[PDB]
């Protein structure tokens, strides 16, 4: 499983460019895809989504009329078209895969990402602390907050946790507040009550250094949060 | 109503339903046939000719042949035990059953035909009956070394049917023997069922090349008869 | 216009039979459509033609036949003058749709009988829907392009009942379009007759084959008495109903209009009767549709019904 | 010397029948004569799972009582979501003749087999998104009738031939072979303590095996024809069998003899599936006449009919929490009752 | 074979067995102990079961 | 359990007569169709005759037709086969077999190599 993004560079304001993310190593046709960008120093932001079979496409309000995305299953390549770029569109773009069925784990893999430089009733997720000092060999209790009750009538909660190492793409840790992703150690654990959530690490070594993000999946416009940094 | 993940789950389900439909079209356009018969018969040679003309303990073998842009699948068991009481119920929806008989120990073949015909789960299934190895029978009755009356005392008191169409070069003795065997087989089939299913006897040899055409014609007749009976005009 | 409208005898025997046809048409077609849509087991590219025919039948019936009953029993309708054109256009469009639906039902049956092997791969839902969009289009086009424009009254002022008086209503043709109408009626009739004859011949051959391998010169006759009866009634209903109207119209066009006014509505009502009786001959004649109707009427229609018939 | 042993075998057999007779002092019907009847039981279909092209032979509930898998003769395996009626997976099979299905207790694997003589094992939680074949067990000479999962690495199968076997999925080899049956083995059932399992063959006999010892322990003979299915019991101290002579019988591991028979005069058809309720008070049996009766396991009185199928009922199952019972049939429809 | 059959049979004869009445009483007791936790025996109200409607 | 016991075997001179009796237990004899089979030396099993559960439909093989008589008695749980005018050929071991399922017109696998509902056997020989 690997995803590589192509394109990027320098573009004058009000121009156009096309970024391509080519998949190889898994059943591309059966996976939904997302586009997530990160500002030079800010957090993450969701910008687009294309379903499996191209039956449903969603956009963010910021880029509703300027960006269009599409996929080509036979060539196992996905790429979006950008028109009339502003000066704030400069960021690093990741292609993320996710599959939806009972018991699945969406947002489980992130691409390397490519860099591009240019010369409302939405749930708000707030991270209480921007930096928590800590040493190796104790417990940490990172917490998050939500402006709306994420608990649904069916029983699920739809809260995700992500960890980004200093120089690598983000990786999934916990989905739906209670499930380890694929191979993460048993130290991590999650709990919450539908409005307030927390993440617990039993012990820290040198590889727990990074920024811990949050996400919600109740209403489709996806909001991440500022994130908490452990150093 | 439905969460964001719930909607995507339903979309995946509807995409699976579309694949199933596409596969149903292929499933309805193919006809499956079961090939039975004893070891002494030529069933092995018959499937060999069709395959050519167009895995150590496998319990079933498959061969695919195409006649006039239409497809057929033929199955024959290869490694099952002598018992057939249980695994015979799987083939209750095939188009027809091909029964091969070495007419050239003929009673147990009749018993097998009777048991297959009267099975509860094998009703409404037509039987295509192949009377294989006819040249051997012709050369055996002509020699006169062995007489058919011992095993079948009633053969002497029997005459060739008027509708028989013998080959122009064959002795009438071989014709009488052949049609006696055919009538003995048809007696079982013409005693039950009463319009649900029929038998289609044939006089064939293992080296023949028209077997596929005969199977095609018989399958066409079976499907046509079913269609006519369905629409209340037969 | 007219003061007494030439009323018929007080006995409403004629009035009663005509009414029974509208009720039967509407109720039977509604039941057939319901049964086809709800059961979700006879959803096949053969039953879609029957469903479309039943729809068209109900659509003509519910609108035309009560107004036609009034205009026939009283010989003077009082539903305005702006509704005359709409009523006539609805009359013309829907009947020819039924005829052209019959024309593909016969084709469907012939293909199924004479070519049983490659039947599913030759009559897919696309081909089934291709007659539904063709018959309707042809009927609507003909009705709109002949009757809506009023091209049937070009120089035809012989009759005094219609086109010269506000009270009356009719739509006779001239000596320029009855040829087209006769051809449009003739071609599907010839096709259907030929196909059903071929089907009967195939049934005769099969009945010959099955008999004998079991008197014999009489044992075949019963088998042929049922196929002949089925095809005969199917052809005869349509032939008996549709023939008088075409012959009378072409006679009235070729020579001066001498046909009495009152006997014209009788022929039109026979044409309507064909539509009224068609669902009874194409749905209730078969066991599965009868079982579906029986289930619907009883009420076992609810609670996840998925019964097969 | 062939007869000399025969006499010993007959005399020895009697020594057993007498012992069984002696050990019997009262009937289970007399003991339960005082308890109140269970009363009428009414169940209505809640779901109808459609999508199978042809008849279905087997199904198996998941461990969470939410997912289930079914096998059909068109050559497809479908994992269903019971609550929302959705479809999770659709697995095409190499051979279209499949007779059995099994769901792993961990929910990671699924197994199927049939006339091809091969027990296939599929991986559900793979790295990518497509189910793929992980192992093909080929050591049988008959046809696969049933298969059950012990753990993620141990599976026990019954074949068309007399022998039964225990496999090791990692190596794909046989570690223990169970022999002693005369006819083909049709059904199987594991004990709750995953230490023993019973068997049912086409000779009107049921045998109790020991997994670790690999030797027959006891033999029960009370039927008149072939046995189709055996559903054990929640307690694990008893088991029930369904046979072709339109009877169901309850046996016990300790007293080593028959307890009661469930039969009615109006029933003539065979029995194809047997299962127990969560508390063991109810016994559900499928029949060849399109129906599915419900029996009082302590009184042998009918208490309900699960009508609603058009063709014969081929499989039956009850969830672990005992919330619903699923029924399959030859008309390619699955139904869930409450 | 005869020797294998007799050995197997001989191995089954010497087994400890208990009275039928005791097994019947045990069965009953187990049936009566878990009767309350059986949804099929006593249907739950249409408020917590998952297959509503 | 189901068990079938044979009887009536012995040595008879050619042209003689013999009677064979099969005793059944462990099943409802009236609901099943009974058969007679034999196994010639160095040869496989061969079907001989069968009788329906009501005694109405009697079938015979060609070789023994007109010689053997088959009958059943539901009261005493016994199957009978009378043999007349024996020949040196038919000196096989005779079995009484039962069809697997009740209330069924046919029955499979009666002359199988191994069958669960077949009797022990009877040795009858004809010699001078």
């Amino acid at each position: 499983v690997q995803l590589v993004e192509s394109g990027g560079g320098l573009v004058q304001p009000g121009g156009s460019r096309k970024l391509s993310c080519s998949a190889s190593g898994f059943a591309f046709s059966s996976f939904g895809m997302h586009w997530v960008r990160q500002a030079p120093e800010k957090g993450l932001e969701w910008v687009a989504y294309i379903s499996s079979g191209s039956g449903t496409i969603y956009y963010a309000d910021t880029v509703k009329g300027r960006f269009t995305i599409s996929r080509d299953d036979p060539k196992n390549t996905l790429f979006l078209q950008m028109t009339s770029l502003r000066s704030e569109d400069t960021a690093m773009y990741y292609c993320v895969r996710s599959i939806y069925y009972y018991g699945s784990s969406p947002f489980d893999f992130w691409g390397q990402g490519t860099t591009l430089t240019v010369s409302s009733a939405d749930i708000v997720m707030t991270q209480a602390t921007s930096s928590v000092p800590v040493t190796p060999g104790e417990s940490v209790s990172i917490s998050c907050r939500s402006s709306k009750s994420l608990l649904h009538s069916n029983g699920n909660t739809y809260l995700y946790w992500f960890l980004q190492r200093p120089g690598q793409s983000p990786q999934l840790l916990i989905y739906r507040m209670s499930n380890l992703a694929s191979g993460v150690p048993d130290r991590f654990s999650g709990s919450g009550s539908g409005t307030a959530f927390t993440l617990t690490i039993s012990r820290l070594e040198a590889e727990d250094v990074g920024v811990y993000y949050c996400m919600q999946h109740l209403e489709y416009p996806l909001t991440f949060g500022a994130g908490t940094k452990l150093e | 109503t439905l969460s964001a993940e719930d909607k995507a789950a339903v979309e995946r389900s509807k995409m699976i339903e579309k694949q199933l439909q596409k596969d149903k079209q292929v499933y309805r356009a193919t006809h499956r046939l079961l090939l039975l018969g004893a070891d002494n018969s030529g069933k092995s040679t018959i499937v060999k000719q069709m395959r050519i003309y167009h895995v150590k303990t496998s319990g079933i073998f498959e061969t695919k042949f195409q006649v006039d842009k239409v497809n057929f699948h033929m199955f024959d068991v290869g490694a099952q035990r002598d018992e057939r009481r249980k695994w015979i119920q799987c083939f209750n929806d095939v188009t027809a059953i091909i029964f091969v008989v070495d007419s050239s120990r003929l009673q147990e073949a009749l018993n097998d035909f009777k048991s297959i015909w009267n099975n509860r789960w094998l009703r409404t299934i037509s039987v295509i009956l192949f009377l294989n190895k006819q040249d051997l029978l012709a050369e055996k009755v002509l020699a006169g070394k062995s007489k058919i009356e011992d095993y079948f005392p009633e053969f002497a008191r029997y005459t060739t049917p008027e509708d028989a169409t013998p080959e122009p070069g064959e002795d009438p003795r071989v014709t009488r023997a052949k049609y006696f065997i055919r009538d003995e087989f048809l007696r079982i089939s013409t005693a039950s069922g009463d319009g649900r299913h029929y038998c289609y006897p044939h006089f064939t040899c293992s080296v023949d090349t028209e077997n596929a055409r005969r199977i095609f014609n018989d399958c066409r007749d079976i499907i046509q008869r079913m269609h006519l009976r369905q629409y209340e005009l037969l | 216009c007219i003061k007494s409208s030439y009323a018929p005898w007080p006995r409403a025997i004629l009035y009663g039979v005509l009414g029974l046809g509208a009720l039967l048409a509407v109720f039977g077609n509604l039941l057939v459509i319901i049964a086809i849509l709800h059961f979700k087991q006879l959803h096949t590219p053969t039953n879609f033609l029957v469903a479309s025919l039943a729809c068209a039948d109900f659509l003509v019936g519910v609108t035309v036949m009560p107004f036609s009953t009034v205009r026939s029993v009283e010989s003077c309708w009082y539903f305005g003058e702006s509704y005359c054109k709409f009523h006539t256009c609805f009359d013309t469009s829907f009947c020819f749709a039924s005829l052209f639906h019959l024309c593909c039902i016969s084709i469907d049956r012939y293909i199924a009988v004479t070519d049983p092997l490659t039947y599913p791969t030759k009559f897919t839902v696309s081909v089934s829907g291709l007659c539904i969009a063709l018959s309707w289009f042809f009927s609507v086009t003909y009705s709109f392009s002949i009757f809506y424009t009023g091209a049937n009254e070009e120089g035809i002022e012989e009759l005094v009942v219609a086109l010269t008086c506000v009270g009356g209503c009719q739509a006779p043709l001239n000596q320029n379009w009855v040829l087209l109408c006769f051809l449009l009626f003739f071609l599907p009739t010839v096709v259907m007759v030929f196909l059903y004859g071929r089907i009967f011949l195939v049934a005769k051959y099969q009945a010959r084959k099955i008999e004998g391998t079991a008197s014999y010169k009489e044992r075949v006759a019963k088998r042929e008495r049922k196929a002949a009866k089925t095809l005969g009634i199917a052809m005869a209903a349509f032939l008996v109903s549709w023939l008088p109207y075409i012959i009378d119209a072409v006679i009235d066009a070729y020579m001066n209009f001498i046909t009495p006014a009152y006997v014209y509505e009788i022929l039109v009502w026979c044409v309507y009767y064909n539509s009224a009786m068609n669902p009874l001959i194409y749905a209730f004649f078969y066991p599965w549709f009868r079982k579906a109707i029986k289930l619907i009427v009883s009420g076992k229609v609810f609670r996840a019904d998925s019964s097969t018939t | 010397e062939l007869d000399q042993l025969r006499q010993e075998a007959e005399q020895l057999k009697n020594q057993i029948r007498d012992a069984r007779k002696a050990c019997a002092d009262a009937t289970l019907s007399q003991i339960t004569n005082n308890i109140d009847p269970v009363g009428r039981i009414q169940m209505r279909t809640r779901r109808t799972l459609r999508g199978h092209l042809a008849k279905i032979y087997a199904m198996h509930w998941g461990t969470d009582s939410r997912l289930l898998v079914s096998a059909s003769q068109d050559g497809k395996l479908i994992i269903w979501d019971s609550y929302t009626t959705n479809k999770v997976h659709a697995i095409p099979l190499r051979s279209s003749w499949v007779m059995t299905c099994a769901y792993a207790p961990s929910g990671n694997y699924v197994a199927c087999g049939g006339l091809d003589n091969i027990c296939s094992i599929y991986n559900l939680k793979t790295r990518e998104g497509n189910v793929r074949v992980s192992r093909e067990l080929a050591g049988h000479t008959g046809y696969l009738s049933c298969c059950r999962f012990l753990d993620d690495n141990q599976i026990v199968t019954s074949s068309g031939d007399t022998t039964c076997a225990l496999w090791d999925i990692e190596t794909g080899q046989q570690t223990t072979t169970f022999t002693g049956h005369t006819g083909d083995v049709m059904s199987l059932s594991l004990a709750p303590d995953t230490r023993l399992f019973v068997s049912g063959a086409c000779d009107a006999s049921a045998k109790l095996w020991d997994v670790r010892e690999g030797m027959c322990r006891q033999t029960f003979t009370g039927h008149e024809s072939d046995i189709n299915a055996i559903c054990f019991f929640p307690n694990g101290n008893a088991f029930a069998t369904g046979s072709d002579d339109a009877t169901c019988r309850l046996f016990d591991l300790r007293a080593d003899q028959e307890l009661m028979t469930y039969s009615h005069d109006n029933i003539i058809c065979g029995i194809t599936s047997v299962s127990f309720s969560k508390s063991g008070r109810l016994l559900l049996a499928g029949y060849d006449d399109f129906n599915c009766n419900v029996w009082d396991a302590l009184k042998a009185d009918r208490a309900g009919v699960l009508a609603g199928h058009d063709n014969r009922v081929s499989c039956l199952g009850v969830t672990d929490d005992g919330m619903a019972v699923a029924t399959g049939s030859w008309d390619s429809f699955l139904k869930i009752w409450n | 074979q005869a020797r294998k059959l007799v050995e197997q049979l001989k191995m089954e004869a010497n087994i400890d067995r208990i009275k039928v009445s005791k097994a019947a009483a045990d069965l009953m007791a187990y049936c009566e102990a878990h009767a309350k936790e059986d949804p099929l025996l006593t249907p739950v109200p249409a408020s917590e079961n998952p297959f509503r409607e | 359990q189901v068990q079938l016991q044979e009887s009536g075997g012995g040595l008879v001179q050619p042209g003689g007569s013999l009677r064979l009796s099969c005793a059944a237990s462990g099943f409802t004899f009236s609901n099943y169709k009974m058969n007679w089979v034999r196994q010639a030396p160095g040869k496989g099993l061969e079907w001989v005759s069968d009788i329906s559960q009501s005694g109405a439909s009697i079938s015979y093989t060609g070789s023994v037709k007109g010689r053997f008589t088959i009958s059943r008695d539901n009261a005493k749980n016994t199957l009978y086969l009378q043999m007349n005018s024996l020949k040196p050929e038919d000196t096989a071991v005779y079995y009484c077999a039962r069809c697997p399922a009740p209330f069924t017109r046919d029955c499979f696998d009666v002359t199988s190599t191994t069958y669960a509902y077949r009797g022990q056997g009877t040795q009858v020989t004809v010699s001078s």
